């Protein structure tokens, strides 16, 4: 269940 | 008998103690006697929490045929050892007392682990 970058 | 030991700064997440059978490390052939994983996935050993910006995998303590410890960064967002960033995918020597920080809010919050090595394991070579 993805991850959001910078 | 412990190997290491992991305390939250902020303390938010109590102190967690992690063991390895001897035995059990001396029959292994490997270089790398055993893994533990920090991540937003529960199924690691230690949980971050559901932060969403840290990743499931985020990063993994080695322990190497030495009796030292390593850390691999494996996030999204990265990883940072004494406040260095270390390198993605690479295997840096973990140090008495040093800092395991990660970033939490895009506003530069952080969550911030240290690590206490128990010397009694590393000499126990029965």
């Amino acid at each position: 269940l993805p991850t959001p970058p910078l | 008998n412990i190997v290491f030991r992991v305390i939250s700064t902020t303390g938010q997440i109590p102190i967690r103690d992690f063991s390895a059978d001897i035995s059990q490390v001396l029959k292994e052939k490997r270089s790398i006697k055993k893994v533990w994983t920090f991540g937003r996935n529960p199924a690691c050993d230690y949980h971050l929490g559901n932060i969403l910006p840290v990743s499931n995998k985020h990063f993994q303590i080695l322990l190497g045929e030495d009796g030292n410890l390593l850390l691999n960064d494996i996030s999204t967002n990265g990883t940072w050892l004494n406040g260095q960033k270390v390198e993605k995918n690479s295997y840096q020597l973990l140090s008495q007392g040093d800092e395991i920080t990660v970033r939490t809010d895009p506003t530069g919050t952080i969550l911030s682990l240290v690590i206490f090595i128990n010397d009694k394991f590393k000499q126990s070579l029965e």
